[PDB]
């Protein structure tokens, strides 16, 4: 429909609402298996959830444009899977564990 | 502080008018983002494009 | 060692110095790897030696083609430490040769890229318009270039009487000459040819390596710092930030152009509407005080004396402060413990970053596609090797 | 002490990295002399080689060993693919400066400070 | 009259040698300034060469040490007012040619004589006078026995002058190691009696100039007339093969009369031109080196004599071809040692 | 997992000195005294280690001071007297440690001197 | 007195928190300090963790690196403190995540996360000294080929140990130690009279 | 608000409007016209010896010191003329004139070390230091550039008429 | 005439800090510190 | 203090008289402290500097010229805030920034008073005392100055 | 230039 998008590298994505729906649909599923309580699942969650209600209720990609930000449709979705990849790298690296190590004391104070 | 038709030259050689513009000067909780999402920036409306 | 060649520090196509081991295969450029420090010089290591307002000469000497603009993001960092901020007068003068420096940065730019190239006569052209800028920077402060007007708490002293007149003329008619250059490399049949789809860069990678200026905007990217992030007064002027597509040499190039063009119009208002009123912050603590008031009142003596000999005495803290200097994002990381003399002050170039992305951007090159590139990214060796 | 490892878990297995290095440099050492058309004897060079690599020798900790040759590998890349020229690998010889005594006496005649 | 030395011994210090060197601009000359002015001492080196050639001893010296004067041998003035403010002199004045305007007298035993003269009237605390080894009054070259004519004269001029004999020097630039090596334009290379008996010990030029700076600052020596040799002697059929060798080109030693050659040494010598070669010089390459028996130089002045194939790699570099040029000294042959 | 090593951290192997001026400067940690001249106590708060003092020629030419030491003008600042003998012991400096001296409290009244009696 | 707008400084300063909760494990202290600016503060060893959440999570997407630098506090048991500051061009925001590093316990380096980092992570190496695992090639960069000592540290002399002159004898360029014919002269500034904090 | 630089039917008309460009190199020729109306405009060189460029009174230019009408040097050695040098190049030791009055020993600036900032001229209470409108004092040997007291005195007297006139213009704006 | 005097150097701004001098005792013409000027009571 | 000054009003001056070859006092600059009378009468018992007059010409000087003759003399140079009077010798031969500070001990009595030297490029120009609450608290003797 | 007072 648009001829391209401003980004140069980015190519128009057809099918973006199908394409975005994926995306959404996926991370939902990856977020299910972090800690119930844990504080990335619940924040995320809200989020994608909210940007596929919307990406699910308007058919016109242009106002689903206006409707979650994103700038061009194209960019929502590699942030949608850059966000995928994370959610996948998180549960490796499991931060919702407590603190690693209190830091050194006087390592933060700056009037030196 | 040329002769015209040298001047001429000039102006037919660039296509416009150097005399105007001379060379010499003289005289449960929300996800909270970092700030709100920056709104898209508006096409020039002088010349959107060149 | 696929014939690697040394482009050679000494090298007319090398600004300044830049030793490019690079391997190729005949005419083909296999792999860049630039060398640095060719000039670095310690610009960050003898500020911590020295006061703040003797550490605002080596600012204009970072990238020196941009010699004030630089110092416009010192003064902002230091202002920001002191929550002190410029007079309005100040802040306009500012936005001034802020601008009239852009042009002649991209004067350089432009022109040197093509001297490169092989065109000549678009420098001489322009550098007589340089040369009469110039003379503004030296009426103003007193030197052709490394002024060390624009000071941390404002610019050192008002504009000459009549200064705003000639920065008239001559914006009247620089158009025009911007225009010529146009009719001799925007479309010439062969410029396009050896700046046309050579280095495009990607948007998600122009962000990944750190670009962060034309070559951002070149490659679609809409970020202008002056926009988003309003500095001085540039809020209350209106210009149209030049973003571009199909992001290659060309195309950046159109950008300097266009940002040559908004200046002028940004430079236009300020003419226009620059406010009556002082050049310096009036507190004596942070600002020199006025020789005539140093000579006959007793706590301007006392302030002058402290303020020459010690310094601001700014307050413990640290900030990254980043302006649109020409080339791109120049920004001061200055830490500062309560001391007059600052702790760190880590320079961003926009030019660190540049280079590093000449390995991803002249990739299955020739020798003389690396030349153009190293044109595209204004590569100023003082910001670089600081 | 409760000191996290760099490259090596002990000053053993840091060892066999010097190892490595040490035959780094000796394999390399005619190269540079030739490459760089140095006016020092191979010999002479791979002497040198042993100088430094004991230079250090004393250091007892694996994480000072590990970064020393961390170091040293870098230092070697640029003597190859001639990065260094013949006057940054000359300097190691100290070929110009006068060298200094160390005598008591001689420093005495000399120096106000030794 | 002193200068306290003070400093830690390299550029940018001082060590209180205010020293006029006439002669400075000379091979071995640029030596004798290279280490005074590392060490720190005050150099005046008088030159009547353009002031571009004089360029290159500018840098060797620190801001202040170097003071440059115009002065001419035939003008007595000159020399007096660069010896006003010295308190050591170093006369190497010489040259292998007698020139138009100067006699192989002047060049050796005239002007050295008038200037050590001055010197004394200044009040200089120590000259040192250069002659050439195994100069007899008697020696065949006239430039050798007018250099010894001049050793005499000058101490009766300067008495108690320090009197330095250098073999002839061996050094990038020098022409010992040079000429032979540059025979390769000639497609053969004459050697009187095909290069033997006439033993020959060359002496680096850092060796001889770290004796001579050596002796500005040593009160051992006075009236001393030292003779800086070398680490090892040579019969001049290895010397020749081995630069020859070094330079890595062909070496066809051709027996030729010396009554013959002294003719060829005068064709050059007829050269408007610094003749290549010189009759004297002839002969004075087959004047046998004389053995040692004298005060001792190096070494006994402090520093250990360098053999001549440590360096030669370095003096006889410029001289190889394309590929020669990639040649270093101990995959090559060193050439023995003829003590004789 | 962690590894164990009872050896000072010395890291002057590292840190890229000349060795000359490793084993023969005397650094000192000194909390500083005040110029009697000011009555300010600012400048006596934080510890600071300095390297010996080393020689100043005069210079022949212009007659400026010149010095061959390079770690003459730095004098480093730590806060505490702990950290500071830390720097000392891995870099490999010699260091003699002062105790902070501090004004002893004095006691005083306006209306003790007008005590005719003393 | 500066424009501070605090609608700023509470939208900054709520981030910290989301930030510090997301990630518990790795951030010890954030802070929106007056000037308006956040600087979360993390482990070592959530280098590299909290940048990838920074540079790929929908409600705080940090593209660029700004500048990777080491300001080093003698003082400090970690004498180094790498700060990384990151712009959000979505956001229209900048962070910084500073870290500790010692000069012989190493940072994870960040040239995956950002590629912009493989030349400041060389930078910090030369001048600092600390060192990057997983550098693609980390080697000196601004310093001299044979440069021994990293520079900005600050117990390093400003002038150095060596420096260069021509020598004839040698034909080549030759270091010496540093002699110097004006030594730097240090002026004391600061002043026995401090400032009662606002 | 933001400008697309280079964003973007084949009719005969147009192609054989672009083909002729292409063929008889149309767009070269336009470019050949801009040089030849140069050739035909005036040069903006200067003689150099005979003509100066333009510099107005704030021009730094080359260090003087300068004195009273009197005749007593301004300089009385406060130094913090030394202390505001970025460089370190200006070296000033005092003592007490017989006079009494207080008087610079020895004021040494170093040219080459000097940037010619211009905060000496700046930071001085009396104005003894200036920044002299000369720029031209190339000089052979590197010990010229190093000025001491009399060399700066005597400059100061060379160009005290022009200094003075300088001041007089700038005095108002500082 | 006056117990005390000024001495602005002369010029004002162009000249030197303004001090005042106390030309009181004839014993002694006051002498700014700045121009070394004599002042006779 | 102030940013900038108000008096717009005409300025004092008092008449500089001797108090010794060691103390230049440029007493115009005094600001009526009294630390000087304090210290020559409890430090050190002199008792002879002494306040004289009321308004704004209390000038404290001695009120016939008999000079400040005592050891502890100098110690009034560092004591008074003002630089009304401060040492002849070291008039001005420097300026405090450049002097490098070397804390040192008084070989010239047996007291072994603490006190700094200060040396500018090289040769001593001041040596001022620094405090050690049991030898020399904050004084020294005006031969070790 | 400086002074257009000759
Ligand atoms: N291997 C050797 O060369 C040996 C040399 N010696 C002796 O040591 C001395 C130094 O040798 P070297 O440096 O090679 O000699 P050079 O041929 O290099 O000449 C030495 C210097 O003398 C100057 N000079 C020559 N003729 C005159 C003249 N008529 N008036 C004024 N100055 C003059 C030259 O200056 P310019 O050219 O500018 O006129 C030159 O710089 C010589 O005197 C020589 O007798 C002894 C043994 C071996
Ligand atoms: C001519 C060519 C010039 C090339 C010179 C070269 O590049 C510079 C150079 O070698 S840089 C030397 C630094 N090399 C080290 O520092 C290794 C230290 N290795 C250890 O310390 C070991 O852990 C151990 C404790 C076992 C030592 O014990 P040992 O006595 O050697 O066995
Ligand atoms: S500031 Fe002006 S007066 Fe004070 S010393 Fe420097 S020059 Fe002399
Ligand atoms: S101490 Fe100094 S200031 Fe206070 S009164 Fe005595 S003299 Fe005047
Ligand atoms: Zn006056």
């Amino acid at each position: 429909l648009k001829k391209t998008t401003g980004l140069v590298g980015l190519a128009v994505c057809d099918t973006p609402h199908e394409r975005l729906t994926i995306l959404y649909t996926k991370t939902l599923d990856i977020l299910k298996h972090f800690p119930k309580h844990a504080a990335y699942r619940k924040y995320t969650e809200q989020i994608t959830n909210e940007k596929l209600d919307m990406v699910k209720a308007e058919p016109d990609v242009k106002k689903l444009e206006a409707l979650l930000q994103g700038g061009e449709v194209e960019e929502v979705i590699l942030q949608a899977e850059k966000e995928l990849s994370l959610a996948r790298k998180m549960l490796k690296w499991k931060p919702w564990e407590p603190l690693v190590e209190e830091p050194p004391a006087n390592q933060w104070k700056w009037p030196i | 502080s040329a002769t015209r038709v040298i001047q001429k030259l000039r102006n037919w050689a660039s296509g416009q008018d150097l005399q105007a513009k001379l060379q010499l000067r003289y005289q449960e909780k929300k996800a909270v983002t970092p700030a709100p999402p920056m709104k898209r920036w508006e096409l020039s409306k002088d010349q959107p494009y060149l | 060692t696929n014939m690697t060649l040394n482009f050679g520090p000494q090298h007319p196509a090398a600004h300044g110095v830049l030793r490019l081991v690079l391997e190729l295969s005949g005419e083909m450029v296999r792999k860049c790897d630039p060398h640095i420090g060719l000039l670095h010089r310690g610009t960050e290591k003898l500020i911590e030696y020295k006061t703040y307002l003797q550490a605002l000469p080596y600012f204009d000497r970072l990238d020196y083609v941009s010699m004030m603009c630089n110092e416009q993001a010192y003064s902002i960092a230091v202002e920001k430490l002191l929550n002190i901020q410029p007079p309005p007068r100040a802040q306009w003068i500012r936005v001034l040769f802020g601008e009239i420096t852009r042009i002649l940065n991209h004067i350089m730019a432009v022109t040197t890229h093509a001297l490169d190239i092989g065109a000549m006569t678009p420098f001489f052209w322009m550098f007589e318009e340089r040369e009469k800028m110039f003379e503004f920077y030296e009426r103003v402060s007193g030197a052709r270039m490394h002024a060390a007007y624009i000071r941390p708490g404002g610019v050192h002293q008002d504009l000459p009487l009549g200064l705003l007149d000639d920065i008239y003329e001559f914006s009247k008619n620089f158009s025009l000459r911007i225009d010529e250059v146009e009719e001799m490399l925007t479309n010439n049949r062969i410029w396009r040819n050896r700046t046309v789809d050579i280095g495009v860069v990607t948007a998600e990678d122009a962000l990944n390596y750190g670009f962060s200026g034309v070559m951002l905007r070149g490659s679609g990217i809409q970020w202008d710092l002056r926009k988003t992030q309003p500095y001085d007064v540039y809020d209350q002027v209106e210009f149209d930030v030049p973003i571009g597509s199909r992001g290659d040499c060309y195309d950046r190039y159109l950008c300097r152009v266009e940002e040559m063009r908004q200046s002028l119009r940004i430079i236009e208002q300020c003419l226009n509407k620059m406010p009556p009123g002082e050049i310096k912050v009036d507190d004596a603590k942070v600002s020199p005080p006025k020789r005539a008031e140093m000579k006959t009142s007793m706590e301007s003596l006392i302030h002058h004396f402290k303020l020459y000999t010690e310094g601001y005495q700014v307050p413990p803290g640290a900030t990254y402060t980043a302006i649109e200097a020409p080339k791109g994002e120049f920004g001061v990381y200055l830490v500062s413990d309560g001391s007059s003399r600052p702790y760190r002050c880590k320079i961003k170039a926009p030019g660190f970053a540049h280079l590093a992305g000449l390995d991803k951007m002249s990739k299955g090159h020739m020798l003389a596609d690396v030349v153009a590139i190293i044109g595209t990214q204004d590569i100023v060796f003082g910001e670089i090797d600081r | 002490t409760s000191v996290k490892p760099i490259f090596s878990r002990d000053l053993n297995e840091a060892k066999r990295r010097v190892r490595e290095l040490y035959r780094a440099w000796y394999r390399e050492v005619p190269n540079t002399v030739h490459l760089m058309q140095l006016d020092i004897t191979v010999k002479q060079g791979r002497d040198k080689v042993r100088e430094m690599f004991m230079k250090n020798a004393h250091v007892t900790d694996p994480r000072v060993v590990d970064l020393l040759v961390i170091k040293g590998k870098m230092e070697l890349q640029e003597t190859i693919k001639v990065w260094k020229q013949r006057t940054h690998v000359m300097r190691f010889f100290h070929e110009t400066e006068t060298p200094r005594p160390k005598d008591f006496l001689s420093k005495f005649y000399m120096g106000h400070d030794p | 009259h002193a200068v306290i030395p003070h400093g830690k011994g390299g550029r940018s210090s001082v060590s209180g040698v205010v020293a006029t060197v006439f002669g400075a601009t000379g091979f071995l000359g640029r030596y004798v300034v290279n280490h005074l002015g590392r060490m720190g001492s005050q150099v005046i080196i008088p030159y009547r060469c353009d002031v571009y050639d004089i360029m290159h001893l500018r840098l060797m010296g620190d801001l202040g040490q170097l003071t440059f004067l115009e002065w001419d041998a035939r003008d007595k003035d000159s020399i007096r007012k660069a010896v006003q403010h010295s308190n050591v002199v170093i006369n190497l004045i010489g040259r292998e040619w007698e020139t138009r305007n100067f006699d192989f007298e002047d060049v050796f035993v005239n002007i050295p004589r008038a200037i050590a003269q001055a010197s004394k009237e200044a009040g200089v605390e120590r000259f040192i006078h250069v002659s050439h080894l195994n100069a007899s009054m008697k020696s065949s070259s006239k430039s050798l026995r007018s250099k010894a004519v001049g050793e005499k004269e000058v101490r009766s001029v300067f008495p108690e002058a320090i009197i330095i004999r250098p073999s002839d020097i061996f050094g990038r630039e020098d022409r010992f190691l040079n000429h032979f090596a540059n025979y390769r334009w000639f497609l053969a290379v004459p050697l009187v009696s095909l290069g033997f008996k006439t033993v020959k010990q060359p002496v680096y030029v850092a060796d001889v100039s770290k004796g001579i700076v050596n002796a500005t600052k040593d009160p051992d020596a006075v009236g001393k007339t030292f003779a800086f040799t070398g680490p090892n002697r040579y019969l001049l059929f290895h010397l020749v093969k081995y630069i020859f060798g070094m330079t890595h080109r062909t070496f066809i030693p051709y027996p030729l009369p010396l009554f013959v050659y002294s003719w060829i040494g005068k064709l050059f010598g007829l050269s408007p031109f610094e003749p290549w070669t010189t009759k004297d010089k002839v002969e004075r390459i087959h004047i046998s080196d004389v053995m040692p028996t004298d005060l001792p130089g190096l070494e006994d002045l402090g520093v250990q004599p360098t053999p001549l194939e440590l360096k030669s790699i370095e003096v006889l570099r410029r001289h190889r071809t394309y590929r020669w040029l990639s040649s270093e000294i101990e995959e090559t042959k060193p050439a023995k040692t003829v003590n004789y | 997992q962690l590894i164990t090593v009872d050896e000072k951290l010395d890291i002057t192997t590292l840190t890229g000195v000349p060795e000359e001026h490793i084993k023969t400067r005397k650094v000192r940690i000194f909390v500083p005294a005040r110029n009697n001249m000011q009555s300010g106590v600012n400048n006596t708060k934080k510890w600071k280690m300095e390297f010996d003092t080393r020689e100043r020629w005069e210079n022949p030419l212009m007659g400026w001071a010149s010095t061959a030491d390079p770690l003459s003008n730095m004098v480093l600042t730590f806060s505490a007297k702990e950290d500071a003998i830390a720097f000392a012991e891995k870099n490999g400096w010699s260091y003699d440690v002062e105790e902070k001296k501090v004004p002893k409290p004095k006691s005083k009244s306006y209306g003790a001197n007008f005590s005719w009696n003393k | 007195v500066r424009p501070r707008s605090d609608v700023t400084h509470k939208q900054l300063s709520a981030f910290g928190e989301y930030v510090a909760e997301i990630l518990p494990k790795y951030v010890q202290q954030v802070q929106v300090s007056c000037l308006d600016e956040l600087e979360i503060c993390i482990h070592p060893d959530g280098v590299i963790p909290t940048l990838t959440f920074l540079r790929d999570h929908t409600n705080a997407q940090f593209k660029s690196l700004a500048d990777l630098t080491a300001v080093d506090v003698p003082t400090r048991q970690n004498r180094f403190e790498i700060v990384y500051n990151l712009l959000s061009l979505r956001f229209n925001s900048r962070i910084r995540v500073k870290t500790y590093a010692d000069e012989l316990t190493p940072i994870d380096s960040i040239v995956s996360v950002h590629i912009a980092a493989n030349w400041y992570e060389r930078e910090v190496w030369d001048m600092f000294g600390v060192f990057f695992f997983n550098h693609p090639d980390l080697r000196r960069i601004l310093t001299d080929y044979g440069f021994e000592g990293h520079p900005f540290r600050k117990d390093f002399p400003l002038t150095g140990y060596v420096e260069l002159r021509y020598d004839d004898e040698v034909k080549r360029v030759v270091a010496e130690p540093v002699e110097l014919a004006q030594e730097f002269r240090k002026f004391d500034l600061n002043s026995p009279w401090e400032a009662f904090p606002a | 608000t933001y400008k697309y630089v280079n964003k973007k039917e084949v009719d005969m008309k147009s192609a054989t409007d672009n083909a002729a460009r292409i063929l008889m190199w149309t767009e070269l020729i336009r470019g050949l016209g801009m040089t030849l109306s140069y050739l035909f405009r005036e040069p903006a060189t200067i003689n150099y010896p005979f003509e100066k460029g333009p510099l107005s009174p704030r021009f730094r230019g080359e260090h003087a010191l300068r004195r009273y009408p009197s005749g007593e040097e301004r300089c009385i050695a406060c130094k913090l003329c030394e202390a505001i040098c970025p460089a370190q190049a200006i070296t000033i030791e005092a003592e007490p004139r017989a006079d009494g009055s207080r008087r610079t020993t020895r004021y040494d600036i170093d040219m080459t070390k000097c940037i010619y900032c211009g905060f000496c001229q700046e930071a001085c209470p009396v104005d003894a230091i200036v920044e002299g409108p000369n720029f031209e004092f190339s000089t052979e040997t590197h010990e010229e550039l190093l000025y001491n007291k009399e060399k700066l005195l005597n400059n100061g007297d060379k160009w005290e008429a022009e200094i003075a006139a300088n001041i007089q213009a700038d005095y108002l704006y500082r | 005439e006056h117990r005390i005097i000024a001495c602005d150097g002369g010029g004002g701004a162009l000249g030197h800090p303004k001090v005042y001098i106390n030309l009181d005792k004839e014993t002694k013409t006051g002498t700014c510190g700045y121009c070394g000027l004599q002042f006779k009571q | 203090g102030s940013d900038r000054s108000r008096f717009l009003e005409g300025k004092r001056a008092v008449e500089d008289k001797n108090i010794g070859p060691l103390v230049k006092t440029i007493m115009t600059r005094c600001i009526q402290c009294t630390r000087c009378i304090r210290f020559a009468s409890e430090i050190a018992g002199v008792d002879d500097l002494g306040t004289t007059g009321r308004g704004n010409d209390m000038q404290v000087g001695t009120y016939i010229e008999k000079m400040f003759m005592s050891e502890l003399s100098g110690n009034v140079i560092d004591i008074c805030p003002v630089g009304a009077l401060t040492s002849k010798p070291y008039a001005f031969t420097a300026r405090p920034w450049e002097t490098r500070k070397t804390e040192s001990i008084d070989v010239m009595d047996a007291v072994g008073s603490n006190i700094v030297v200060s040396t500018r490029t090289g040769e001593v120009m001041r040596i001022l005392p620094r405090m050690h609450e049991d030898i020399n608290e904050e004084w020294i003797s005006d031969k070790t100055r | 230039c400086m002074t257009d007072d000759p």
